[PDB]
RNA sequence: AUGGCCAGAAAGUGGUGUUGACGCAAUGUGAUUUCGCCCAGUGCUCUAUGUCAAAGUGAAGAAAUUCAACCAAGCGCG
RNA sequence: AGACCCUGUUGAGCUUGACUCUAGUUUGACAUUGUGAAAAGACAUAGGAGGUGUAGAAUAGGUGGGAGCUUCGGCGCCAGUG
RNA sequence: GUCCUAAGGGGGGCUCAUGGAGAACAGAAAUCUCCAGUAGAACAAAAGGGUAAAAGUCCCCUUGAUUUUGAUUUUUGUGAAUACAAACCAUGAAAGUGUGGCCCCUUUAGUCCCUCGAAAUUUGAGGCUAGAGGAAGUUACCACA
């Protein structure tokens, strides 16, 4: 405190440039440094005190992990966190694990947990950053995922039933949405998420921002989809803030859509849709409420499609006929979406093509609460079964899994054949 | 989107405060006090 | 000097080729300083080999808008 | 890898299991599986059910939660089920819960109840991944009981190995080459790359050397 | 001084140099009196991961070849 | 036939992270290049040993079988804690 | 990054927007009944053109939203549209109607595709065919026509 700034930052330098010329040990400049962060107010010396750790952090583990200045690092923030939660000073824990785990020097789950921990806090600044551990990546994990990509009449019909076929085949096969590391590497989802709900949302006692209940509301409800969880309270406890005079609605909406999924029942979300219908899409509301409204409803609906009544989607579909774009547009989508999931509910003029031919031969069956896939035989299996037999007619003019060793030319060519099957049953 | 009209219409956000009216007055404003740092002869 | 090609400055600098890049763009010239300092420099029209100007100089424009309400 | 390889392994797994070394319980035959060229957090953990065309195990206990209608059903088939009084009578304890998902090793429910099976059991089944299987009043109790118990379960988690029942050491060898069979070419069908992703197989019963396939 | 700054196509070549820091060389300012702070940017300069050429090494193939590590100075970091 | 303005497939001098080059310089490899010792590093293998956030009898990488193993003393399942 | 860039064919039945007068709650607005109603509705152009036993709406079957070859218009090849010609169909009692929606580099494949020019094979390359994707200033030192 007393110092000069100009010495005292050359005094932390020289101890630096010492830990550098191996006089030193990593440990006693962590030590000699770390209590001297914490407590200090000079903010100039915070900030170089901090970005000196973290450069010995990146040149220690830049040979090989180094597991015991790991551990011993993430042990200090941990007793820092559990020692005092309504102290500030876990903001500088929480600011250490992200910038270690952007720079991917900290991979392991004990960051995870200590940012558990910061989440399970009195302060708010910390329970930010901790929830802020847990969200935010989820930009980096999308630029990973954008590395990783990049690392790795009748016939323009024909050609844009394929291109369909294609999406179809990427949405079976293209990563899940709100996927990031951390938020699978804690432990005990549905204790944290309910841990969450009932310190931060559940209390009426929290004065937290309204930006910062948010905050936790969005990590909640990704707990909850990701890991497919079940809290029940939580749909009950969105059922007042569904209302357009509610300040940051759109943030309500997209946190409840990102909490549903399957196995949720069909009662707990049913009163939720209908009071987004009842208050956002109505007679006296305006169209960017009706359209925002309509907007939420077809998110709760792709992620959990029994949801509606057969009257109430026949009646949110008829609302594409509105000389609003926005709700012109919204209303098409949820008719789309349930053309491809549920068709029987929608009306037989609003099914399509595709929809009537699948009712009227009867491939498309009805979706259950519950029901999983359960084939006995693996997919094209029998159109493999079928090019294997006429190439054996072919020869000889010139129980494929019971028996035979599936062979990786055979899964390539079966996965053509069942391509080529789902554009015949396209077109 | 290049189109330049006479009047602009506001758009309403939903989550959002409403905004002012176009006719409104504002007459709220902060004051910062000059000061002179030169010592008595 | 291969580290102070225009190219690999901009690889450096993290731009991507295809980016707009205003002619007289160099180390010491960004776009906002190339538009600020031609300023100076405009002013003349274009012309042909008889002294006719075919393309007339900054807001000298000859043409008559129509002004309508 | 070889089918003759495949009998031949299954052979002397039997051999052993029956004829060296005898334990006094009905040993499982199982599959390990190692993955490679894989990211299991980064990349989808893929999800999917086959139906063995035996049954792998005969030891399965199998609850039923449904209607008085499907409790009928239960007991004439002699099969133990649970009511829906008796999931309130639980009171959505954590421990009792627990403890029916470690005794039950699957559940069945009828429709009516499986709506308001996460309302009463609470986050617990889906906990032990035992969430039960819808079935209908029209549906054949015995014959949902016989897929629930011939269907194994291929879902990938956070790390890169696996194991999957494919059978016991009573039930024989041509049918328990059948099941292996399914079991790898369902594994090879879920795997975005095929053989390409195949880091090991092998194949043992429950207390038993193992026999490697790869 | 096995040096600095320069010449030369090269040289067993030359200037400073018949020289040695009170010297040589490069600069800026420009008698005498009088007359702070900032290394932000750009320069110049001192010290294990990244970037990382040729040669060399390993694997595959029947070879052409392909893929891998290793990888000086400089740049980056400080 | 000057000076001034305008035009050019204009010429030339000069400047700069404009483009393409280049003297010089610096660094690495090979040759010049001989006679000797000592060390490490990297792979290859032959192996061997380990896991505390809290709670829990223990100091739980994890996974899947499993109520029986047993060297006949017990370890187990059960319960407890996760 | 999610979402929208639109369901066509045949046959049959019925009229729309709106106004007036009436019926417990029921009122400005819930459903029901009559009369008037040349389109003032709807048809994916917000005040263009065209449609009333329909081109609108509902119901029943269906995918002519299918292959193949020329001709014409917008004007070498396209693409779109227009009458057809052949096959296979759908609908309706039938006449008929329906061929959509009222108007230059990179890279992949080729069994029986061809070359590598002394002969053959295996890699590789080339070709042909058919696809997919996408170079700054200054001159008040000046000079020339």
């Amino acid at each position: 405190t007393t110092l000069d700034k100009d010495l005292r930052e050359k005094v932390v330098g020289s101890l630096v440039l010492l830990r550098r010329k191996d006089v030193i040990d990593s440990v006693s400049l962590l030590t000699t440094l770390f209590p001297i962060l914490i407590s200090s107010p000079s903010k100039s010396l915070r900030t170089l005190i901090y970005t000196k750790i973290i450069s010995d952090l990146r040149e220690s583990n830049a040979k090989a992990t180094n597991h015991k200045l790991n551990r011993t690092i993430q042990t200090v923030l941990h007793n820092l966190l559990t020692s005092d939660r309504t102290s500030s000073k876990g903001l500088w824990a929480c600011r250490i694990t992200r910038e270690l785990w952007r720079r991917q020097i900290w991979t392991d789950a004990r960051p995870c947990d200590v940012m558990k921990e910061a989440c399970l806090s009195d302060n708010e600044k910390v329970v930010v950053g901790g929830c802020r551990f847990f969200l935010g990546g989820d930009k980096e994990r999308e630029e990973l995922e954008d590395e990783e990509s990049d690392e790795d009449k009748r016939q323009k019909a024909y050609e844009k039933a394929l291109e369909k076929i294609k999406k179809q085949e990427r949405k079976k096969h293209a990563p899940h949405p709100l996927n990031f590391s951390a938020l699978h590497l804690i432990n005990d989802p549905q204790g944290f998420a309910e841990k969450l709900f009932q310190k931060h949302l559940q209390n009426l006692k929290n004065k937290f921002t309204l930006e910062n209940r948010l905050l936790v509301l969005q990590l909640v409800t990704r707990l909850v989809g990701l890991h497919k969880l079940t809290v029940l309270p939580l749909y009950s406890w969105f059922v007042r803030y569904l209302t357009p005079k509610q300040l940051n609605v759109t943030t309500f909406l997209a946190c409840l859509a990102q909490a549903t999924h399957n196995l949720v029942p069909p009662d707990v979300i049913e009163p939720l849709v209908v009071k987004i219908a009842n208050e956002f899409v109505s007679e006296a509301s305006a169209a960017e409420v009706a359209a925002a409204g309509l907007n939420a409803i077809r998110e709760v609906a792709m992620r959990q499609p029994l949801c509606m009544s057969e009257t109430l989607l026949q009646d949110l579909v008829l609302y594409q006929k509105s000389k609003d774009k926005g709700v012109m547009m919204a209303a098409k989508g949820l008719q789309s979406l349930y053309r491809e999931v549920y068709p029987e509910m929608l009306q037989k003029k609003f099914r399509g093509k595709e929809a009537t031919m699948g009712l009227r031969a009867g491939e498309i069956k009805p979706l259950k609460f519950g029901e999983e896939e359960a084939a006995e035989d693996i997919e094209g299996i029998e159109l493999l079964e079928k090019y294997k037999e006429e190439q054996k007619k072919k020869k000889v003019e010139q129980k494929l899994a019971t028996t035979t060793i599936l062979t990786p030319a055979d899964l390539a060519k079966l996965k053509e054949l069942r391509q080529q099957a789902k554009l015949d049953k396209m077109l | 989107k290049e189109k330049q009209k006479d009047f602009q219409k506001p758009k309403l956000k939903v989550g959002k405060p409403k905004q002012k009216p176009s006719n409104f007055t504002d007459t709220s404003f902060k004051t910062k006090s000059i000061v002179v740092n030169q010592q008595t002869l | 000097g291969t580290g102070k090609k225009e190219k690999n400055r901009l690889l450096r600098e993290g731009r991507t080729p295809g980016d707009p890049h205003v002619k007289g763009e160099n180390f010491y010239r960004s776009a906002k300083k190339i538009k600020t300092l031609n300023i100076l420099k405009e002013g003349k029209p274009i012309r042909d080999s008889k002294g006719k100007i075919v393309k007339a100089a900054s807001f000298q424009s000859k043409e008559v808008p129509k002004a309508v309400i | 890898i070889t089918v003759a390889g495949v009998r031949q392994n299954v052979a002397e797994l039997l051999d052993y299991s029956n004829n060296v070394k005898k334990r006094n319980f009905l040993e499982t035959v199982e599959l390990q599986i190692g993955l490679k060229n894989y990211d299991p957090q980064r990349d989808k953990r893929f999800s999917g059910t086959v139906k063995l065309p035996t049954v792998p195990r005969p030891n399965m206990s199998i609850c039923i939660l449904g209607d008085q209608h499907d409790i009928d059903r239960a007991k004439h088939g002699g099969i133990d089920a649970m009511s829906a009084d008796d999931l309130k009578k639980l009171n959505k304890n954590k421990k009792l819960i627990k403890k029916l998902a470690r005794k039950y090793d699957a559940f069945i429910a009828s429709e009516s109840l499986i709506k308001q099976i996460p309302r009463l059991l609470g986050p617990g089944l889906s906990k032990a991944g035992k969430f039960p299987t819808p079935v209908s009043h029209s549906d054949d109790l015995s014959a949902k009981v016989n897929e629930v118990k011939s269907t194994v379960k291929f879902q990938l988690k956070k790390v890169l190995c696996m194991g999957v029942a494919v059978g016991n050491v009573g039930m024989t060898q041509e049918q328990l080459v059948a099941n292996i069979m399914l079991a790898i070419n369902y594994l090879v069908s879920l795997l975005k790359k095929g053989w390409q992703n195949v880091g090991s197989l092998t194949i043992k019963a429950t207390m038993s050397p193992p026999k490697r396939l790869y």
